[PDB]
Order: C-alpha cells, then structure tokens, then sequence
C-alpha cells in the first residue's frame, strides 16, 4: 500500500 | 544544571516514563539533562529529545495561533488583554526555541559523527529557527529566516550526498524545508518543486525497503503529497 | 501576588482566553489572581476557577496513575527511578491541591451567600481533600480523610435543608461524596446507599422540571446509575 | 472501570 | 495548515 502518484 | 546530580541512564529512563505519562515539559527537562552529560545521543535518544520539545513547542504554537486569530479579529476599528496574553505566550515559545537552539549549538551539532546524526540536528536547528520566524517581525525576522535557510541548506547538502532518497530523516528534512519555502520565505514555486522531487525520487525506491522502513518512509511521503494537494 | 497589578476584569478576560488556548495552568493563575481581589465570584466565575484547577489536577492525577501502575508492575517480582518520578508528580499534585484549599479557606468559603455558592465551595474542599487522600499514607491520610468527610458532610447538610432533590449542585455533591465513600473511605455500603437514595429522591421529582432543568438533573443521575452498575 | 465523579 | 514532520521520524 503506497501513496497515490502525483497528478 | 537542575539534572546535574542525576545519572545519564536515570535521566533517559525518566524521559521515557514522562512520555508514557504525557508529561512533555518533564520529558524535555530530563532529555536536556542527558544532553548536558556531553555524550552523543543514540538514534532512539535523539527521537526522545525531538518528541519532548516538539510537543512543548507544539502546544505553545497552537496557543499563539488561537490568540493571534482572536487578536486579528478584534483589529477591525477593544482593550489590551488579547495582545498582552499573546505576547506572554510568544515570549515563552521564544524561550523554548532558544533552549533547543542552545543545546544544538553547545552540545549536539558536531563536524564529526554519521551523516544521519548531523542531518537530524541541523534539521532541528532549521525547525526551531522556523518557529521563531513564525512570530518574529522586522530585522530580527530577516536574521532568523537566514539562520533557518542556512541550517536547512547545510542539512539538504549532506542528505543528498550521504543518504538514500527514502531515508526518513532526509524525507522529513525535505518536507520541513518545503514548508519553510512556502510559509516563511514566501517561495511557493521552490516549495512545490522540492516536495514534488522528494516525493517522486522516494516513490522510485520504495520496492527496496523492509517492512518497518516502508512504514516510516510512506508516512512522510503522504505528508509531502498532502502539502502538494493543498499547494497546487 | 504575581497578578496583583492586573485589574480583576482583565484577569477574568485572560482566564477565558487561556481556556480557549487550552492553557489551564495560566487559566488557574488568572482565576487565583481574580479571587485574591477579595470580591465574591459570580456563578460563571466559580465555574472558570473550577474548570481551570480540575484540568491542572486532572493531568497530575492521570500522570500519577500511569506512574503508580508502572511502579506496581516492576515491584511484582528494577531501580528507584519510577518511584522517584512518581514522588515528584505527587509533590506537584499536592502543591496544586494546597493552593486550591488555601483559596477556599482564605477567600471563598463564607457563612454568607446563597446555598448554591456555599455548597459549591464546600464540595470543592471535599474534592481537593479527596485528591490529596488518593496519594496520602499513614496518619496524614487519616487526617485528610476526616477533612474530606467533614467538608462533604457540611455541604450535604446545607443541600438537604436548602435545595430540592433534583438540584444539579446537590446531585453533583452526592455523586462525589459517594465516590469518596467507595474509593477513599473504604465504605462501599455507604457509597451504594447514598447513590440509591440520591437517585430515588430525584426520580420522584423529575416530573416537576423544565426541559433545560430535566437535561441537567438526568445527566448527573446517569452517573449515579453508572456507578451503581459498577458497584452492585 | 473507574467510578465517575462529576465532569467539571 | 501545512503538514510538517512528526517529532519521531523513525521507530
């Protein structure tokens, strides 16, 4: 479980 | 000092009891006495020191922000009470920052020791100048901003040369330096660029980390990502 | 004292600012300065005083329980540090209670004033002797228990004569006196009997109350009922 | 659990 | 407000 990629 | 008669091991034991009792002013006093023995702090001891003073200063910063808000809402036109009480809280906050900065300069910041320890203490020096900057004005504020930038920049230089992009001390320094850029130095573009680079370079290395390491790094990356969400 | 040069009204304003900032030690020091002006407290001001000191001693009692718990585990089959730090927190707690008890005796407990005010301050005298009793030993504890009982009993005698059985200050006094019997005075029978009687005499009168009065009375009746669950 | 005193 | 580091970075 990783943080979401940048948009 | 007040802790001068107590064994170093006993001061560390009492700092941990204070943390369990949520007695952070006591925890900070025990950790200051341990630092004043003049021996290096272990990784765990550094974290006890950091936790103790972050909690003390955190309560003062929160109080100063409440009173500052009330003061600004009553500056649309009264009585001196809100300003006087805000000044009292401010002077106490400055006292704590001066205590921490004195410990860092007198005992903890050395030319020697591992990069992680040197970065940890220079980051703390930047943090406590940043807290002074939050309440400072005029020439004093310019001097404090320069001091903060100089400590953070020195820590960034070491961390980039000596620690991997997922190192939690390296991440935490970059997070705080980005907040310095955004909130203190009024350089949003530098704040955003730093946070984005830190986040992205860490994201590339996550697959390399053990369980405990993965936890420590992603917690800090989520704060970087939350600031980027807020800032952009 | 330290607050001697400040206007009473400014001290009350700063107590309210300290409460908003969650600075309860400051709030208490401001309310102590206000009491030392030698004027009666209003109902609102009595409650500021009580909130300030209850928050301060509440932190100390919480810390004392954490440390006392750790002290008793290590003693069940490891150095003097837990006991030493428990003794330090104990002496600080004792100082706060002695401060409150001195303010009550020197300034606030009077033959004059309404029943509500007289009961409020005598119940507070019982509560702060009860907090001293929680940490006391030996002959000192026996004197403190007698002092707490005497204060609560004088309050109970006024409240029976001057207040209805649904009166929230009467109900609060009976609740705390029941806890005193159960936890301090080793009289669980008297505690249970007092909680049952208090609850039953209020129940008989609830039909007479406004919706605001009903809310206030039944909130405290629910505490008596929670204690009777725990004790029976 | 601990007995409840007046919340104050 | 802006998020900054916790007091404890590791452990």
């Amino acid at each position: 479980m990783r943080p979401r990629s940048l948009e | 000092g007040a802790m001068g008669s107590m064994e170093r091991a006993s001061l560390i034991q009492k700092a941990k009891l204070a943390e369990q009792a949520e007695r952070y002013e006591d925890m900070a006093a025990f950790m200051k006495g341990a630092v004043e023995k003049g021996e290096e702090l272990s990784c765990e001891e550094r974290n006890l020191l950091s936790v103790a003073y972050k909690n003390v200063v955190g309560g003062q910063r929160a109080a100063w922000r409440v009173l500052s808000s009330i003061e600004q809402k009553s500056n649309e036109e009264k009585g001196p009470e809100v300003r006087e009480y805000r000044e009292k809280v401010e002077t106490e906050l400055q006292g704590v920052c001066d205590t921490v900065l004195g410990l860092l300069d007198s005992h903890l910041i050395k030319e020697a020791g591992d990069a992680e320890s040197r970065v940890f203490y220079l980051k703390m020096k930047g943090d406590y100048y940043r807290y002074l900057a939050e309440v400072a004005t005029g020439d004093d504020k310019k001097r404090i901003i320069d001091s903060a930038r100089s400590a953070y920049q020195e820590a960034m230089d070491i961390s980039k040369k000596e620690m991997p992009p997922t190192n939690p001390i390296r991440l935490g320094l970059a997070l705080n330096f980005s907040v310095f850029h955004y909130e203190i130095a009024n350089s949003p573009e530098e704040a955003i660029s730093l946070a984005k680079t830190t986040f992205d370079e860490a994201m590339a290395d996550l697959h390399t980390l053990s369980e405990d390491s993965y936890k420590d790094s992603t917690l800090i990356m989520q704060l970087l990502r939350d600031n980027l969400t807020l800032w952009t």
